[PDB]
């Protein structure tokens, strides 16, 4: 299991996403 | 080579663990600028593994907290 998932309710924290300039792939 | 893997699981399990509202705001802003992660419907996972080797040292730091004085 080379890989570690940590779920981090976005109520505890702050996600800077929210007017995003342009996803572009 | 197998030392790196072990500074996941046990930071991993510490952060399963961790409630400290301040780090886990700075390190997700930290992997979060760098773009190694993947926000579902509403949750914020990331993998340990997806650390890059400078961001690692930085990861380590942040739980690694202390007090100046």
């Amino acid at each position: 299991t080379n890989k570690l998932p940590v779920s981090i309710p976005l109520a505890s924290v702050v996600l800077p996403s929210r007017a995003e300039r342009a996803r572009s792939t | 080579d197998k030392a790196y893997l072990d500074e996941l699981v046990e930071l991993h399990r510490r952060l399963m663990t961790l409630r400290e509202r301040h780090i886990l705001q700075q390190i997700v802003n930290l992997i979060e600028e760098t773009g190694h992660f993947h926000i579902t419907n509403t949750t914020f996972d990331f993998d340990l593994c997806s650390l890059d080797k400078t961001t690692v040292r930085k990861l380590q730091s942040y739980l690694e907290t202390s007090g100046t004085s």
